[PDB]
């Protein structure tokens, strides 16, 4: 009796579809906020702003952060919806992408999106620092971080790795607060405007300007971190944009 | 080429059975005998080779975000479409083989009901969504993943046949010792964890 | 009361039966993912059984498998949306295993075996009990892995780590695949020692 | 907006999926009716639609296959010879069927699903089955927990069977109370000790059971049977009481029950060697038929013996019959061992269990105990204890024909 | 005590051979028993054990006098119980130490680990035998010595106790004990530490017993900068091939000396205890892949240009090939499968060494991986034999 | 023609002189019931009965028509039964010269005799029991036939006799037997020898094949594997050369020929040699005043495949052609498992003894170790010349996987085919017993 089977299939299908299509469509706005607010907390963390609770994170982010788009090649701002921009999608899509050469691919990242998104930390209508999102391949996974550079474009206010799959204890110590705290006060560039931040194996001299202690027993992960700041402070990363920041 | 690096990736570096814990129930249940284990594995290879690329066509053409119409993304229908596609294509396979290819049905078609709505098949497509695969790429991934799944289950069957001489304490005999065997197998398959 | 608690140490889906092992091996690194996953499995198993029972007398036998998976797939899709809207952090951690509840042999195993040819309420209770036993395995494995692999329970420090000025060195194998296999294997051994009726021949 | 698309696409995939499956079914799965051949006879060929187990089609036709468990899969009485079809023997089938038997086509019919054409070679005994509803004549209590059942043949003549056979009795749902049971004052006194009348059997649905015959072939007119009442274990009251035996026990003159024809394989060997009989409880039925069959039907001169196990004199029934046969023919002798004689019994003969009385008296000094056929049937405890003794005497399993009735 | 009587049976069978006679055919038996096999393997690693203790102490002394000196060196010695105990018994710690002082210092690192491995590992072996009512077997003697010889000299004792516990229980005892499992027990225990506590069995802080000293090993150095990066910083000298062959390198206690291992390997190979088909297979696999990488070449990976003879003398390859891949129980049982089983080990070791950046060596992972496929190699071999039988061997 | 390399010659001291001499008079003769595989006796005689030469003593319930007849005439003195009333032996005191006679024939008529005629005479005289079937080493069913009968005209067992010495005397009888076998076989008769010249049958049916190398180059199982592989469908018959002589004597003179030539040898044997005896002769009487003092074990057959001759089982077996006497080694040695054995023999090179080539060893019944699980060091593959995987086959036998054992070639094997595997096993497993258990299951299920 195909007549009865079709009635059941259609009747059951319609009720299931209505609930499924209603739940996903109705909940889409709440889901977008949950993901949108998740990243904002990490930016507020590296920015130096203490935020507790979902409401506070949204309030402080909209009051003291300013997403902005930038072109890596020209090192200048570009117009667009900075808040709503998946830079990873741009890197994947050939639309805004560059297949980096082996020599240039110092951080072992396959592509680099043409437009990059930074986060200006406004303070009384005046920028106080730029949070540059950088990423580079580690030993196991691809590691993403936020680097906070002061207005001068050289001093580093802080660093946080918000996504990495390195081995805990050995390579996952990039998220150790003591290691992160060691970055504040360092300089990304030397007097010659060339990258100088160094991840020194076996530790770094106390009071150094561009030296950061390496990860004990995790050379390969530490090498990846050193590679990450080499590329993203170079000509093909934020070197143009950062140089512009130095001179206003 | 790129495809070759993908195939070796989906057999050793990415292992559904041991690295992703997918298809465990049939993996630990049909591992008693090598011959039957070698049988289910082939059916898994066939189902993955058919299921993954077909769901790839549907996803890109229909379920892909914003592809069908501007501002309309039917992504929430992902789970129902993949499972529905796999279930339908397996059942028809059990029918065409039985009617037209008796020997193949008794060799590979018998295991298809086990491969229906199996975790390994669904998990393979699920990763193929969180990863962007071209149709040719999806074919290799589907083929390679099933081949690697066959390697683990066939390897387990060899160990269990060798275990006929084992004297396993009661209470561990059967399921309990099999779980330990799989864990020890997982230890040896972590030798390519760092490979690319 | 006895019926609901039966699938815990008498016909447990993972200890006696081999069902829902894929989740028990992949989301037991933390109790938060193990706890939320088990609640989902109870929500789906109980509800999928309930709906299957109501339309059992009219389901077409030719495509009953499709009709059943549609109910489970619809419910799991709804659960996925809820976890995204709330508990997005946990939802991200579970990754593709929220959708793999559809193929979870526990959900289908009860649906075909019990939800069919049974009354709705008993079939609903059948799902509730099965998830409880399924949850018991996920809690025991999840408890030992999180405690020894990270020194924390539910994210709370219980063993101060030497890195965090503590005294306990975490065990890195507890966060990897083999540990889950060993814990379940030894978990079965303990159960069948206090319940020797479950010993295989 | 998007919900409309979600609803439409959701159904279109399901409708497309089911339509492909349903469309594929018509052009791939053969729905034509199956033809089953029994023994190759054109008339006996059974035509049944695809689906269901083998026993289903056969039961409807004129060929009845014995099934003690009624398709439960753990009885082995559904063994049939499948010349063609039926696929390969299932792994569960090998549990009750040896590997050698598998090569001969011995398959469990209830475990075999009819999904295509097949050929069957059912034996004559399975073919020769007739449904009869005899009218119960006598339901007297032979002992404390044993009754002698007399059956009136409906269409005259007598049931055709060999000595030691059984008839599969089926009864409908009924509520029979132990109070309705009628017992003589001699045995009723012992019943009052525990007062089993408080039990009330409630047979919710019809059941099928087997009962060994208690009449040799020449005993035309009455199919004598011996029935033991089934009761919950004394130490485990949480068990349902007798269902079929209780129903049969509740019956009296006038009542009728179906017998579904005779069956059995408990048949003696046609040789010239000594025979040994060890009956217990309901096991006295085959022994009476076998003893009657040999003494008069065959007039065999072979030496015979009988060792019935009983606890008290009131348990011992048919004593007069054995005494007459023993006196009538010297070749046949019988002895009984009292496990626990009553104070009033004042027994002065063999005492204890037969598993030691038999050995210490006859087998121990027997020149060639192996050169004997041991037909045994009794309580499970008797069978287990006796088996160990016989093995310790070097007795081949082929010479031990156990017919445990439970 | 009934339970302790079983243990006394093992002790009596150890000092005195049993007086048992055959109860059926064969009425005469071969002289070899499992006991003699185990002690021959146990004695075969004695040359490597003694050199290892000498090497470990030598490396530690050279690094200590290269980092500290005078009062600082004295304070370092007083801080560590390993150091002054060597001086307490009559061993110098300066740069003029003799072989006795170097050996004595190494003994303070090996003996505690071996004793910890033996006592903790032996407890599990006895517990399983007592509860399950079995006689203790001699397999543990080989397992305990091999496990202690493949760990860094600095390994914490509590980690050593855990490693032997995992190997003995999880890999061998739950399967029924000696002869009834499929995985190499000593390497299973090592893999447990490898993944459980990677910080203590990898890096540049564990392969030399000098406090405060950081030094990479030869395999690590080559992976960084090729053959030219092989340098002993505690002595400032280049690591020559003959240095690795003799064993004047940092590393596991018993692995360093390829020469010492070969001498022991030759004896058990000659005695028939160690399969030469497996050892031959390992060499074939390692050589074929090493030369294949050499021909293919690579401008980014220095491991591509390591020749076969350098693969032989570095890391744990020689120790694994002679004493671990030859474990009869976890290897293949057919002659043909032994060649394949060895080849898979040799290929896998080179693969992990050159392609898996996460780990500089792969002998332990290679053998464990190969153990999983030894039953399959036998399966393919027997099925071929079964086909020959069903054709009446062409007769 | 067929050379074997994977095998082991045990260099046990006391090899026989290889010269036939008259033996000690034998007064007790028996038939061993437990050495016929799958035999359930039906007694045709009670204690005190008088028996003729070839009179039946008992029949087989599970092999109808097979008669086990007396080797001598006299009185039955005891019917020994062991556990579960298993027939151990039927002892007959020798007395008189009465014999059951049979039809005789001329030498030229034997090859043309009818198959049923040959069968009837052999079964009636009891000589049918000389044959054993591969698989299962059972007496062939009377109504059965084989296309391949193997004649073992060689013996590579340690301390064995030289068949050439025995056969040369009975040249006419040995050839007459081959002609009888020529007519009895549906196919060929395979005569397996060591390359030295033997009397040769002139029938094209009888083929001679030479086997060279160590034991088991002389075992019938080895010969079948190389010349006529056996399975469930192909069954071969084996008969030793001395029984072939009896076959020829029976059909030439019409009298049962029960004289046997056995090697009495061993380390504790004063003057090892070949001695004339009778079938089932008492071994206690045969070795009296011939063994050195001490606690010794008398074995019927070889030290590899033989029966301990004590009590009920103290008589010569039907299929045994030698008696070996050794010391019972009960001496516990301090650290003996660790000493360098100049006087210890092994298939491995882990003892000093293997360096002294040509050395002989005073082997005892010592196990040389305790029972342990199998650790396979390749010892099995050194002594097993058949196309098999002994380690996997033996592990199946240890595990009881009868189905697996059949696929690996268990149906081709007898207990004696696994004696060397038992000898070299480090774990001290007894594989002959395990094989018999597996073969019993396969026959019971079939
Ligand atoms: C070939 C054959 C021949 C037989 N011949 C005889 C014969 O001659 N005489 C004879 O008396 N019996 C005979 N039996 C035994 C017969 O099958 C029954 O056991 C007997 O007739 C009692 O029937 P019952 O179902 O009422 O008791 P059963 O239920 O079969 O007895 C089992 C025990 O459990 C109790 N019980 C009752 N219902 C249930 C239930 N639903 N679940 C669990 N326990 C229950 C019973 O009271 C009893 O104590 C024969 C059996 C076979 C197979
Ligand atoms: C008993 C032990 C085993 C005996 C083995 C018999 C010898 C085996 C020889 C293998 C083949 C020759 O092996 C040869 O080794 C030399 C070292 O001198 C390598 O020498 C060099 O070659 C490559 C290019 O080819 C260079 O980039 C690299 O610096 C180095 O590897 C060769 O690449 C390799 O081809
Ligand atoms: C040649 C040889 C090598 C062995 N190698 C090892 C080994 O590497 N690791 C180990 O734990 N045991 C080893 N053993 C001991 C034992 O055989 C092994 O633990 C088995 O796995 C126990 O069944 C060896 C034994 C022999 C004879
Ligand atoms: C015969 O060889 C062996 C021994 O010699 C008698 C042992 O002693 C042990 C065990 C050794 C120790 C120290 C265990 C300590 C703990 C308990 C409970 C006894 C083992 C495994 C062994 O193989
Ligand atoms: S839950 Fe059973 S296969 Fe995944
Ligand atoms: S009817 Fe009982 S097993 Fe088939
Ligand atoms: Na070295
Ligand atoms: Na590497």
């Amino acid at each position: 009796s195909i007549k009865k089977t079709l009635f059941v299939v259609i009747a059951l299908s319609l009720v299931c579809s209505i609930i499924v299509s209603a739940a996903a469509v109705g909940l889409r706005d709440k889901q977008k906020e949950n993901a949108a607010l998740d990243k904002q907390s990490k930016i507020l963390q590296v920015a130096g702003i203490e935020a507790k609770g979902s409401k506070q994170i949204v309030e402080l982010f909209n009051k003291s952060i300013e997403p902005r788009l930038v072109d890596f090649n020209t090192g200048d701002f570009v117009e667009g919806d900075a808040a709503n921009y998946d830079q990873r999608k741009a890197a994947k899509e050939a639309s805004e992408s560059i297949k980096l050469t082996a020599e240039q691919d110092k951080a072992k990242i396959q592509r680099r999106a043409n437009v990059g998104v930074v986060y200006l930390v406004k303070d009384g209508d005046k920028t106080s620092k730029v949070i540059l999102p950088v990423h580079g391949n580690g030993l196991w996974s691809m590691m993403y971080a936020f680097v906070a550079v002061e207005t001068d474009g050289n001093t580093v206010s802080g660093l946080t790795y918000y996504e990495q799959g390195e081995t805990p204890g050995l390579g996952g110590e990039v998220e150790n607060p003591a290691w992160r705290a060691q970055w504040v006060g360092k300089k990304l560039f030397d007097e010659n405007h060339k990258p100088a931040i160094k991840i020194v194996k076996g530790g770094a001299p106390q009071g150094s300007e561009h030296g950061v202690d390496g990860l004990s027993g995790a050379t390969l992960t530490s090498n990846g971190v050193q590679n990450t700041f080499d590329f993203w402070l170079g000509d093909m990363g934020f070197g143009p944009f950062l140089t512009k920041v130095r001179d206003g | 080429e790129h495809y070759i690096s993908l195939l070796v990736k989906s057999i050793f570096i990415e292992n559904m059975a041991l690295s992703f814990f997918l298809g465990m129930c049939t993996f630990l249940a049909v591992s008693k005998k090598v011959k039957t284990s070698f049988g289910l594995g082939i059916a898994v290879i066939v189902v993955l080779t058919i299921s993954v690329p077909v769901n790839n066509l549907v996803y890109n053409l229909v379920l892909k975000p914003d592809a069908l119409v501007e501002g309309v993304d039917l992504s929430f229908l992902n789970f129902i479409t993949f499972i529905g596609v796999i279930a339908a294509l397996v059942q028809i396979l059990e029918m065409i083989l039985d009617r037209f290819f008796p020997p193949l049905y008794n060799a590979l078609g018998i295991f298809l009901p086990l491969i229906t709505v199996n975790c390994a098949i669904f998990g393979g497509v699920s990763f193929m969504v969180q990863r962007d695969y071209s149709f040719a790429e999806s074919v290799v991934y589907g083929f390679g993943s099933g081949v690697g799944w066959m390697l683990a289950i066939v390897a387990l069957a060899g160990i269990r046949e060798k275990m006929k001489y084992s004297d396993v304490p009661p209470g561990l005999r059967g399921l309990g010792i099999t779980f330990i065997t799989a864990g020890l197998m997982a230890l040896g398959f972590m030798s390519f964890s760092g490979v690319q | 009361k006895k019926s609901v608690l039966a699938p815990v140490l008498d016909n447990n889906p993972i200890a006696l039966q081999v069902l829902g092992v894929c989740s028990a091996l992949a989301v037991t690194t933390k109790l938060e993912t193990a706890f939320v996953m088990t609640l989902a499995v109870m929500f789906v198993t109980a509800l999928s059984n309930f709906f299957v029972s109501l339309i059992r007398n009219h389901i077409p036998n030719s495509v009953r498998i499709i009709v059943q998976m549609a109910i489970i797939a619809s419910l799991v899709i709804v659960v996925d949306q809820i976890l995204k809207a709330y508990l997005y952090d946990i939802s991200k951690q579970l990754s593709v295993f929220v959708g793999l509840i559809i193929t979870n042999c526990i959900v289908m195993g009860r649906a075909e075996a019990f939800a069919m040819k049974s009354e709705p309420i008993p079939s609903f209770i059948d799902g509730i009990g099965n998830g409880l036993g399924y949850g018991f395995v996920l809690m025991t494995v999840g408890f030992f892995r999180e405690l020894l692999g990270s020194g924390k329970l539910f994210g709370l420090e219980v063993l101060p780590l030497i890195s965090n000025g503590g005294w306990y060195q975490p065990n890195g194998l507890m966060l990897l695949a083999p540990s889950a296999f060993f814990l379940i294997g030894f978990m079965i051994w303990a159960i069948r020692t206090f319940k020797p009726e479950q010993v295989e021949a | 907006s998007t919900i409309i698309f979600g609803v439409v696409m959701f159904t279109l995939i399901i409708l497309a999926l089911v339509l492909v499956i349903l469309f594929a079914k018509s052009k791939l799965v053969p729905t034509g009716d199956i033809t089953i051949s029994i023994n190759g006879d054109p008339e006996k060929a059974i035509v049944t639609q695809p689906g269901g187990k083998l026993l289903t089609a056969l039961a409807g036709a004129g060929v009845f296959v014995s099934s003690a468990c009624g398709g439960g899969g753990s009885c082995g009485q559904c063994r049939v010879k499948i010349k063609s079809g039926g696929g390969d023997i299932l792994p569960t089938e090998l549990d009750h069927i040896s590997k050698g038997e598998a090569r001969e086509g011995e398959r469990l019919a209830c475990q075999v699903a009819v999904k295509a054409d097949m050929d069957l070679e059912l034996p004559e005994e399975i073919f020769g089955v007739k449904k009869w509803e005899c009218t119960v004549i006598s339901n007297d209590n032979k002992a404390t927990f044993i009754k002698e059942l007399k059956l009136a043949i409906p269409d005259g003549e007598s049931v055709p069977f060999r000595a030691g056979g059984y008839i599969q009795i089926e009864a409908p749902a009924h509520h029979v109370k132990y109070a309705d049971f009628d017992v003589p004052e001699k045995y009723r006194g012992d019943w009052d000790k525990f007062n089993l009348f408080r039990y009330e059997s409630k047979v919710d649905e019809p059941i099928i059971r087997a009962y060994s015959m208690a009449n040799y072939p020449e005993e035309f007119g009455i199919i004598m049977l011996n029935v033991r009442i089934a009761t919950p274990p004394p130490n485990n009251p949480n068990v349902p009481p007798g269902q079929m035996s209780s129903y049969i026990w509740s019956l009296k003159a006038g009542d009728k029950c179906t017998i579904s024809g005779p069956f059995g394989e408990f048949f003696a060997k046609d040789t010239d060697a000594e025979m040994v009989f060890i009956g217990g409880g309901a096991g006295m039925a085959p022994m009476r038929s076998h003893i009657f069959d040999q003494l008069k039907r065959l007039k065999s001169k072979r030496k015979m013996s009988y060792w019935y196990g009983a606890r008290s004199k009131r348990e011992m029934f048919y004593v007069e019959d054995f005494d007459g046969l023993a006196a009538e023919n010297d070749n046949f002798v019988w002895h009984c061992a009292l496990s626990d004689p009553q104070p009033e019994d004042n027994w002065t003969g063999y005492t204890g269990f037969i598993h030691n009385v038999l050995y210490e008296n006859y087998l121990k000094d027997h020149e060639a105990p192996e050169d004997c056929e041991y037909y045994m049937c009794g309580p499970p405890m008797m069978n287990a204890a006796v088996i160990n003794m016989l093995k310790n005497l070097g007795v081949e399993e082929e010479n031990i024909l156990l017919d445990d009735f439970g | 005590h009934e339970k302790w009587f079983a243990l006394y049976e093992a002790a009596a069978t150890l000092f005195y051979t049993p007086g048992l006679v055959t109860k059926r055919s064969s009425h005469v038996r071969d002289s070899v028993d499992l006991k003699r096999i185990m002690i021959m393997v146990w004695l075969a690693v004695f040359p490597a054990m003694f050199w290892g203790m000498y090497n470990a102490g030598g490396q530690a002394i050279a690094a200590l006098n290269h980092l500290y000196s005078g009062d600082q060196l004295a304070a370092i010695v007083a801080g560590n119980w390993h150091y002054w105990l060597t001086e307490m018994l009559g061993g110098t710690m300066s740069s003029d130490a003799g072989w006795g002082s170097k050996m004595l210092l190494g003994a303070t690192y090996f003996l505690p680990i071996y004793a910890t491995v033996f006592i903790v590992g032996g407890f599990w072996e006895v517990l399983f035998c007592m509860v399950r009512k079995h006689e203790v077997n001699e397999g543990f003697f080989v397992t305990s010595i091999l496990f202690a010889l493949i760990v860094p000299p600095t390994l914490p004792l509590w980690q050593a106790a855990l490693g032997i516990t995992f190997g003995v229980v999880v890999a061998k005892e739950v399967f029924g004990g000696t002869g009834r499992n499929f995985l190499n027990p000593a390497l299973a225990g090592r893999a447990f530490l490898f993944f459980a506590y990677p910080a203590q069995i990898s890096g540049d802080l564990v392969w030399t017993a000098a406090d405060g000293y950081s030094g990479a090993t030869a395999l690590s150095q080559w992976a960084q900068g090729g053959a030219g990066a092989l340098i002993n910083n505690a002595t400032g000298q280049t690591i020559t091939w003959m240095d690795a062959f003799i064993g004047n390198i940092p590393g596991s206690i018993g692995e360093v000396s390829t020469l010492a291992l070969m001498i022991g390997a030759a004896f058990i190979v000659y005695m028939g205890i160690a399969s030469w088909r497996i050892i031959g297979g390992v060499m074939i696999g390692m050589i074929l892949l090493s030369t294949l990488f050499n021909v293919i070449g690579s401008d980014t990976n220095a491991m591509f240009n390591m020749p076969w003879h350098w693969h032989l003398v570095l890391g744990g390859f020689a120790f694994g090939m002679f004493f671990m891949a030859t474990d009869p129980v976890s290897a293949s049982f057919t002659n043909s499968g032994k060649w394949a089983y060895g080849i898979l080990i040799g290929v896998m070791c080179v693969l992990i060494r050159v392609v898996n950046p996460a780990y500089p060596e792969g002998m332990m992972l290679a053998i464990l991986f190969a153990n999983l496929f030894a039953p399959l190699f036998d399966h393919v071999v027997v099925e071929r034999n079964i086909k020959r039988r069903l054709a009446r061997y062409g007769k | 023609m067929i050379t074997i390399k994977k095998g082991l010659d045990l260099p046990i001291a006391g090899t026989p002189s290889q010269v036939i001499s008259d033996g000690k008079a034998i007064k007790k003769v028996a038939l061993l019931g437990e050495e016929y595989v799958g035999m359930r006796p039906t007694m045709h005689v009670r204690v005190g009965d008088e028996v003729k030469k070839a009179q039946i003593l008992f029949e087989d319930k599970k092999n109808p028509g097979v008669k086990f007849t007396s080797p001598v005439s006299g009185k039955v003195v005891e019917i020994n039964r062991g556990a579960k009333r298993v027939l151990q032996s039927v002892v007959i005191e020798v007395a008189g010269d009465d014999q059951v006679t049979f039809d005789k024939f001329e030498a030229n008529q034997l090859a043309s005799l009818n198959r049923d005629a040959i069968k009837t005479q052999l079964v009636e005289s009891g000589l049918w029991t000389a044959f054993r079937t591969r698989p299962f080493s059972k007496v062939p069913a009377i109504d059965s036939t084989s296309e391949a009968i193997f004649v073992t005209a060689m013996d590579t067992n340690p301390l064995a006799a030289e068949p050439t010495v025995v056969i040369n005397e009975q040249s006419e009888a040995f050839v007459a037997g081959l002609d009888v076998l020529s007519a009895l076989t549906t196919g060929k008769v395979y005569v397996c020898k060591k390359g030295t010249s033997l009397p040769r049958s002139q029938q094209p049916n009888v083929e001679e094949h030479v086997f060279d190398g160590p034991h088991p180059a002389g075992l019938a199982g080895t010969h079948m594997h190389f010349l006529y592989p056996v399975s469930a469908d192909h069954v071969a018959w084996s008969i030793n050369y001395q029984d072939v002589i009896a076959v020829g004597q029976l059909f030439l003179t019409g009298e049962l020929y029960t004289q046997r030539v056995v090697s009495l040898a061993g380390p504790v044997v004063n003057k090892p040699r070949l001695v004339r005896t009778v079938m089932g002769a008492s071994l206690e009487q045969l070795v009296d005043s011939e063994i050195m003092p001490g606690e010794v074990r008398i074995i019927s057959g070889s030290v590899l495949s033989g029966t301990k001759a004590t009590g009920p089982h103290a008589y010569l077996g039907r299929y045994h052609l030698q008696v070996s006497v050794l010391r019972e080694g009960r001496d516990k040695e301090l650290f003996g498992w660790a000493m360098p054995g100049k006087n210890k023999f092994s298939v491995t090179r882990s003892f000093l003894g293997h360096l002294f080539k040509g050395q002989v060893y005073n082997m005892t019944t010592t196990t040389n170790g305790s029972d342990r699980s199998m650790v396979p060091i390749g010892n099995y593959e050194k002594v097993m010349p058949l196309d098999m995987e002994p380690t996997l086959l033996l592990r199946d036998l240890c595990a009881g996987d009868s189905d697996s054992a059949v696929r690996l070639g268990a149906l081709e094997l007898d207990e004696e085919d696994l004696a060397l595997c038992t000898f070299v096993c480090p774990g001290k497993y007894e594989y002959g017993q395990l094989l018999r258990e597996c073969l019993d299951k396969i026959e019971k299920e079939g």
